[PDB]
């Protein structure tokens, strides 16, 4: 176990394949499929978790803890309870739909399965650009008192090509081993999903970015302990498929006027 | 390729940008549908922050020549950009007698042809319209065999097709 | 059978390694060589030991070897594209005998582009300038392309077709470059000829206030323009614009200085119909003794679209009309067919002269 | 050997001497962009309440010919191709299609509008007629197009762009099918509004033999929603089913369907397991000012 | 955000923006053109002056010619709070 | 014995003895790439899926006519070199090319249309199945007819049956396909249309019910007025730039032939233009016992009977009172459809799907 010591290359666990033996995917993006280390075992790891491997033979080494350092977000809140939610009135109306669908299923869990609702797992935020949003997802954040991870909708894509489907996974991976965890997304319409038509031919970064939204909603959050946030402009900015059921059920709209 | 030609324009002071077609590069982008905004501005702003930026102190300048000044983009014109906007008309009555004499120093004539007298008959013809007549005219001295280009061979190519004038058939009635 | 030829040779040109070349286009010359890869990555390098320190030019693309960078062997530029490729023919099928009528549309095109090519010593006594291009548009149903294959078949050179929908691409700026894409050829191919196809859907000016969506096309004729007559006076083919629609043209490009000879098409006369029937005349079936110049005196003016229908649909009356040739019978009964029959609407001719 | 591997097969390949290893799975179900395929749906007749004298309706034409194709054959008529209905906006027709392919042992395959038009070469008008032709590779299933419709959320509520273009182009690509195998049996079931907005070519027969109107959920018909949709949980059975429903007006399918999501919300302030009358009627005018609202 | 990284080092700091109608534009989909980095770089306006990074040491002066052209969301308060007049 | 060794001993101890070399060369992982160009000194360029740019040379196993830009070769994984031309297979590309698989739709089913079907016969299906008429004669034959009439003409089957005795290539298209989305793809596509077609077998080209640029009402695909000049014109050409031998039909069929620009016919390639009209008594008899030879029918239902209450009726509305004849006794589940069932059929019809035309006059 102590042959591979420093040089080792960050690895991401795929699907297994044979007892011993598991395909891996490595920040180069070059898949291999080699054989599990015999101190290792295949309950002890997830099928998203992440992997060490060798620089040459790209063997795999040790399973990293489930904490994926990644870029933004990365451990958690730093000073971010700086202000109350009483600093933005009138929007009581609709910030108590906010509590329901957000403070409380990461309170009493068992409200929903006694009352028999399924509560939203995706919210969605309409409304002219410049009204709502901004303080009042701090507000809730700093009431929750909870994990809380913010990704602005414009930095999922990297330089790099193979990346922008890893920086995706990496996001929903802080929310499995921290169970209160609020996942918010500033300014969803630039990417969005699948964006119309995205000419995919001629550019991959959409296949990738839409790939994972669609799995990782469905892949994860049946344990219904961890919800999403997304900050977007107008309905017509978006794929109306997410408004099918058994990914996101929430509409919220601003009240203008 | 514009962020470069300046580049490039302050190792050699003594140089002249030439622009071609003005017309090509310009709008405001406005009355349509979303997006195709920026297909043709994302050019021009390099002649905007350049021209106004750290370039153009001396020897630094740029000839823009263009086709029409009825679509264009007024933020274009500028006191600290284009400065002279002169315009050139057609060419005038006499004047036309100089320019047709030039394009026939490599023809071959007897030198009896007035040239004063066939730019009177050559009303507000374009410049290149001049220089086709003495294409046409070495042409008609082709099919008639004639060793050297004679008064006839000017007047019959006023006649043909080559400024303002289109006949396909005779008809005088 | 071929080989087992090759195998033998095959020692040297594959155990070893030679033909493995990057290939990348050179940009500064130090006479130290600034070339940049595909992959985007700059190095510098220098001649070799068969390289001639005159075949390196600036912009062009030149392979060097994948282990150590050196310059081996010159490549011809422009690689990129793979349209132009196949809008070159070959021996097109329309002759220079084709085209009837002895009216002026035939010698005033050989005179303008296969005299100088065939004898350009002709002109060079009066020291003229020959006309670099031409305009022919005519009326939709005249055989105006086929006048253009009549000259490619005279002049045993190089041909291109290109039609007015393939300069544009679909993305914005392609289609700059398919217009160079063109001229390129002429000073790689000397003594070619070009013929551009329905140019309405590309020329005119268009102005601003329209849809918006319009700008994309207005910049492909100055990017045309420009490569053909620019700043450089640049240019030795000659060029051929063709459309059904001059009156929607750029009037600038209804303007001489890029064209010389204009002609326009018309409808033949009795005298120019006559031969319309005479070259057809020799094919099909023709009784003895019958005047083909009452058949095209009872059909009005028509374009030769409609003209060439009257002998084509005249053998279709030996089936049911119960006849063996085609008669002086059945070709009365295709003026009130072929012509007065097929007239209706949807029926061009003279009926769209402009829009 | 090479007879048990076929195509779209992930297979292993070693790095040393480049052969084969081998076989680790087949390709997923979803493919291109967007690929929705479900096989014997949720959606069941018990389920969907009031619609029962539209269902007989939709059962012996589009459902009766497939689980019997040797009635029509018999008779000596051909199947109809497509079925469309029409009326108000919010309609549950969404689950009626659905259960269609549920005892027929079809599939439910919906196609999107973006799907139409994609970047490729070659291939770029095949994606229109691609998931036509997908649907025919594995199953008849039905192809049903929800994608393209005026609700009042998108503009130009007189016709669309991509709407009229993959609905009539389907119609007349079922030449091909007509005469094979597992393939005439293929149906299309259309969604719409207003009869004006489709083309007149549309209207005449020879595409779609059977139109059928959709009526308004009346009073009565609602008294069977209220029991069905409006109700996935544990409730109590002391309200009134037909008095709720009097107090709904102008609620279609869809707006009866989110009395249910809000019947429980005003009990998540208090934190009780019992629902009473009291959840009911604030969940009844809090959906009348949504749709009374512009 | 290679440009905001100075912002948090030398508090002192003002980013100029001369005759920019660019990254301010609109485009939201008419199949985008292939603008998919230039969408993301107007989200990125939407981005630094919005979210919980430290500001108000570091002014924006942007300059355009018309602003009709400019998307209406970056006009509005929380982004550009003050519109100074140039007759 | 004597023969065999001197003929198949030769050739398979060649064949042995090359198959030797080809595990040095066919060997390999072979990556494959994109042809670019050739030159008369035996070298091209290759850009695999990797995309990196390669110059080599030409080995055996490849023929100079058969590289073309755009086409898929062979690579090597050491040496890098062009091992051979590796052809498509598994149909041309793309399959929705309605290669028909030929149903067997016969004329006995359009029958009664006679007096126009021998018209689409002698333009159409003449010259592919007897060419020796059209050669022999000397006249070129038309590329094909268009078709114009009111909707329920049988247009759409006249076409359907032609292709079924020539047993030749044939093709349908819809014509609102011709333009799409993006802005230049139009014209690209109708390239590729005909390229495909005329390269396999003498096909046909045959475009039903065109729609394209008119009354548009579209918000999505709407490319302004510039696709309306690239994707009309371009059809234009490849009945007139395009050259061909003849193998090529274009034959057009739509509602209303109006609103297309007339230009783009071009009636000099074709020579043959069909109308339509209404069917009278005569003729519904024929179209009638047509649907019934098949159906089983009472013995109180007359042929006559049903023809004589048909006014304007077009041949798809006959065949509309057919088909609602039979979905009312298959709610029954009734061998032999009844009389009843007629009369609530042509009420249905006459009533729905027959409806007054804005013609008005008289």
């Amino acid at each position: 176990k102590r042959i591979q010591s420093v040089p080792l290359v960050i690895g991401q666990f795929l699907e297994p394949i044979d007892q011993n033996t598991g395909i891996v995917s490595s920040t180069t993006g070059m898949s291999y499929v080699v054989r599990i280390l015999s101190t290792l075992d295949r309950e002890l790891l997830k099928p998203s978790m992440s992997v060490a491997l060798h620089r040459h033979s790209n063997a795999l080494v040790d399973i990293l803890p489930p904490d994926s350092d990644s870029s933004i977000s990365v451990m958690g809140e730093n000073e971010k309870p700086d202000v109350t939610y009483a600093d933005v009135g009138g929007l009581d109306m609709q910030k108590q739909e906010i509590r329901e669908a957000v403070e409380l299923p990461l309170v009493q869990a068992d409200l929903y399965e006694q009352i028999g609702i399924d509560p939203p797992r995706g919210v969605l935020l309409y409304g002219p650009p410049g009204t709502g949003k901004t303080m009042l997802v701090k507000a809730v954040a700093n009431s929750t008192k909870a994990a809380f991870i913010r990704v602005n909708g414009s930095e999922f894509v990297h330089k790099y090509l193979g990346e922008g489907p890893r920086m995706v996974r990496d996001v929903f991976r802080l929310a499995r081993e921290n169970a209160p965890s609020i996942i918010f997304i500033d300014e969803v319409d630039s990417i969005a999903t699948k964006r119309f038509d995205a000419q995919t031919g001629s550019d991959r970064e959409v296949q990738r970015i839409l790939i994972e939204l669609l799995t990782q909603m469905d892949g994860f959050d049946q344990s219904t302990n961890v919800k999403v946030i997304m900050a977007t402009n107008r309905a017509d900015t978006l794929d109306p498929a997410l408004l099918r059921p058994g990914r996101l059920d929430r509409k919220i709209e601003f009240p203008s006027l | 390729l514009v962020r470069d030609a300046f580049a490039l324009a302050k190792e050699k002071a003594p140089t002249i940008i030439f622009i071609d077609e003005l017309d090509a590069i310009g709008t405001k982008r406005f009355d349509s549908e979303k997006s195709g905004d920026r297909e043709v501005q994302r050019t021009m702003l390099e002649l905007l922050n350049q021209l106004d930026g750290f370039s153009s102190d001396d020897r630094v300048k740029v000839l823009a020549a263009t086709n029409r000044v009825d679509v264009l983009d007024p933020a274009l014109l500028r006191s600290g950009r284009l400065d002279r906007k002169i315009e050139f008309p057609l060419p005038s009555e006499d004047s036309r007698a100089q320019i047709l004499q030039i394009h026939s120093r490599k023809m071959t004539t007897d030198d009896d042809i007035n040239w004063q007298e066939l730019a009177r008959s050559t009303d507000e013809f374009n410049g290149a319209q001049l220089k086709a007549v003495t294409v046409e005219a070495g042409m008609i001295a082709l099919r008639n065999g004639q060793s050297s280009v004679k008064h006839e061979d000017f007047v019959e190519g006023i006649s043909e097709v080559q400024a303002r004038k289109s006949k396909s058939v005779s008809f005088y009635a | 059978a071929p080989s087992h030829l090759w195998d033998i040779m095959g020692d040297r040109q594959r155990l070893g390694e030679e033909h493995p070349l990057q290939v990348a286009r050179c940009t500064k010359i130090i006479k130290k060589y600034v070339i940049n890869l595909k992959q985007i990555a700059k190095f510098v390098v220098g001649l070799g030991e068969r390289v001639s320190p005159t075949d390196i030019e600036e912009g062009m693309r030149v392979g060097v070897d994948r282990s150590k960078y050196n310059i081996e062997l010159p490549l011809p530029p422009r690689i990129d594209p793979s349209v132009t490729m196949m809008t070159v023919e070959e021996k097109p099928d329309v002759t220079y005998s084709d085209v009837g009528g002895c009216k002026d549309q035939i010698e005033k095109l050989r005179e303008v582009v296969e005299l100088p090519l065939l004898s350009p010593e002709r002109f060079a006594t009066l020291g003229i300038d020959p006309p670099k291009g031409i305009l022919l548009y005519g009326p939709p149903g005249t055989g105006k392309t086929l006048c253009a294959r009549a000259v490619a078949n005279r002049t045993d050179a190089t041909f291109i077709r290109v039609i007015g929908s393939e300069l544009v691409q679909k993305y914005v700026g392609e289609g700059a470059r398919m217009v160079r894409e063109l001229f390129e050829m002429a000073r790689t191919k000397k003594a070619c000829i070009i013929f551009f196809d329905e140019i309405d859907a590309v020329g005119g000016a268009r102005f601003d206030d329209g849809a918006g969506g319009d700008n994309e096309v207005q910049r492909t004729m100055l990017e045309l323009i420009t490569q053909l007559d620019g700043f450089d006076p640049r240019g030795n083919i000659k060029v051929m614009f063709a459309t059904n629609r001059p009156n929607t043209l750029d009037p600038a490009l209804l303007r001489p200085g890029r064209i010389d000879r204009k002609v326009e098409f018309s409808l033949p006369d009795l005298e120019g119909r006559a031969n319309i029937f005479r070259i057809h005349s020799k094919s099909m079936s023709v009784e003895r003794g019958i005047r083909w110049e009452l058949i095209s005196r009872l059909c009005p003016n028509s374009t030769g679209a409609e003209l060439r229908s009257v002998c084509t649909e005249a053998g279709m009356f030996a089936i049911r009309a119960r006849r063996k040739v085609a008669t002086e019978k059945d070709f009365l009964k295709a003026v009130d067919k072929v012509i007065s029959g097929y007239k209706k609407f949807s029926s061009t001719s003279r009926y769209m002269q402009y829009n | 050997n090479v007879k048990d591997l076929k195509a779209s097969q992930r297979v292993c390949l070693r790095s040393d001497s480049y052969m084969l290893h081998k076989v680790l799975e087949n390709k997923a179900d979803p493919l291109v962009s967007l690929m929705m395929v479900e096989k014997v749906p949720d959606s069941t007749y018990d389920m969907v309440g009031g619609l029962t004298k539209q269902i007989k309706e939709i059962k012996e034409v589009i459902e009766l010919p497939v689980k019997h194709p040797e009635l029509f054959e018999s008779l000596g008529i051909a199947q109809p191709k497509g079925v469309i209905l029409y009326g108000p906006p919010g309609t549950g027709k969404t689950l009626l299609a659905r259960a269609v392919a549920h005892h027929t042992d079809c599939k439910f395959i919906r196609v999107s509008g973006a799907e139409l038009v994609q970047k490729y070469i070659g291939e770029g008008s095949r994606m229109v007629r691609e998931l036509f032709v997908m649907a025919r590779e594995h199953a008849p299933s039905i192809i049903f197009m929800d994608e393209i419709d005026s609700i009042g959320s998108t503009r130009v509520e007189g016709s669309g762009g991509g709407d009229s273009e993959v609905q009539r182009t389907m119609l007349e690509l079922l030449n091909q099918l007509d005469g094979f195998e597992t393939s005439k049996n293929i149906k299309i079931i259309m969604a719409t509004n207003r009869l004006d907005i489709l083309d007149p070519a549309l209207l005449r027969p020879g595409r779609i033999d059977r139109k059928i109107e959709f009526p308004p959920p009346s009073v009565a018909a609602r008294a069977e929603i209220l029991r069905i949709h409006s109700r996935k949980m544990n409730l109590t059975r002391g309200i009134n089913l037909r008095k709720v429903a009097e107090k709904m007006n102008g609620c279609s399918g869809a707006d009866v369907k989110g009395v249910c999501t809000e019947a429980g919300m005003y009990a998540l302030r208090e934190r009780r397991i019992h629902v009473t009358q009291e959840d009911f009627e604030l969940a009844v005018g809090k959906v009348m000012n949504k749709n009374q609202e512009t | 955000r290679e440009m905001f990284a100075y912002a948090k080092e030398h508090e002192p700091c003002i980013i100029f923006m001369d005759e920019v109608d660019a990254i301010g534009g609109r485009r939201f989909s008419e199949g985008t053109s292939a603008d998919r980095e230039i969408q993301r770089t107007l989200m990125e306006l939407l981005t630094q002056m919005d979210g919980f990074d430290n500001l108000g040491q570091t002014k924006i002066i942007m300059a355009t010619n018309r602003p009709d052209t400019l998307d209406p969301a970056l006009l509005r308060p929380g982004r550009l709070d003050r519109k100074v007049e140039i007759p | 014995f004597v023969s065999n060794s001197e003929i198949l001993k030769p050739f398979e101890k060649k064949q042995e003895e090359e198959k030797k070399q080809l595990e040095e060369i066919r060997g390999n992982p072979l990556s494959i790439g994109t042809l670019e160009e050739i030159i008369d000194d035996d070298h091209a360029i290759v850009t695999s899926p990797t995309m990196p740019d390669y110059y080599v040379s030409i080995l055996s196993f490849v023929d100079k006519e058969l590289l073309e830009p755009g086409c898929s070769v062979l690579l090597h994984h050491k040496t890098m070199s062009i091992v051979g031309v590796l052809q498509d297979d598994a149909d041309p590309m793309v399959s929705v090319m309605k290669m028909d698989k030929s149903p067997t739709e016969s004329y006995s089913d359009i029958g009664g249309l006679e007096s126009q079907i021998q018209e689409i016969k002698e333009s159409v299906e003449l010259p592919l199945t007897h060419p020796e008429l059209y050669e022999e004669m000397g006249i070129k034959p038309p590329k094909g007819v268009i078709l114009y009439g009111a909707p329920g003409t049988g247009k759409t089957l006249l076409a359907k049956a032609v292709a079924n005795q020539t047993s030749a290539t044939f093709l349908r298209i819809v014509g609102s396909e011709l333009i799409q989305k993006y802005l230049g793809d139009g014209p690209r596509l109708c390239r590729q249309i005909f390229k495909v077609a005329g390269e396999n077998a003498p096909s046909i080209v045959f475009i039903d019910e065109i729609d394209a640029i008119g009354t548009k009402r579209y918000d999505s695909n709407s490319g302004g007025e510039r696709e309306i000049q690239r994707t009309m014109l371009e059809l234009l050409n490849q009945l007139d730039g395009f050259d061909d031998r003849g193998d090529v039909k274009v034959i057009m069929a739509t509602n209303k032939i109006e609103t297309l620009d007339p230009a783009l016919i071009r009636p000099g390639r074709i020579d043959r233009k069909i109308l339509f009209e209404n069917p009278d008594l005569s003729t519904k008899k024929k179209i009638l016992g047509i649907h019934t030879s098949k159906m089983n029918l009472s013995e109180d239902v007359n042929l006559e009977t049903l023809v004589t209450t048909k006014d304007d009726l077009s041949g798809a509305d006959i065949q509309a009172m057919c088909t609602e004849a039979g979905l009312l006794a298959l709610r029954e589940r009734r061998m032999q459809v009844t009389a009843e069932d007629f009369k609530q059929a042509k009420e249905r019809v006459m009533k729905n799907k027959v409806e007054e035309n804005l013609e008005g006059l008289y």
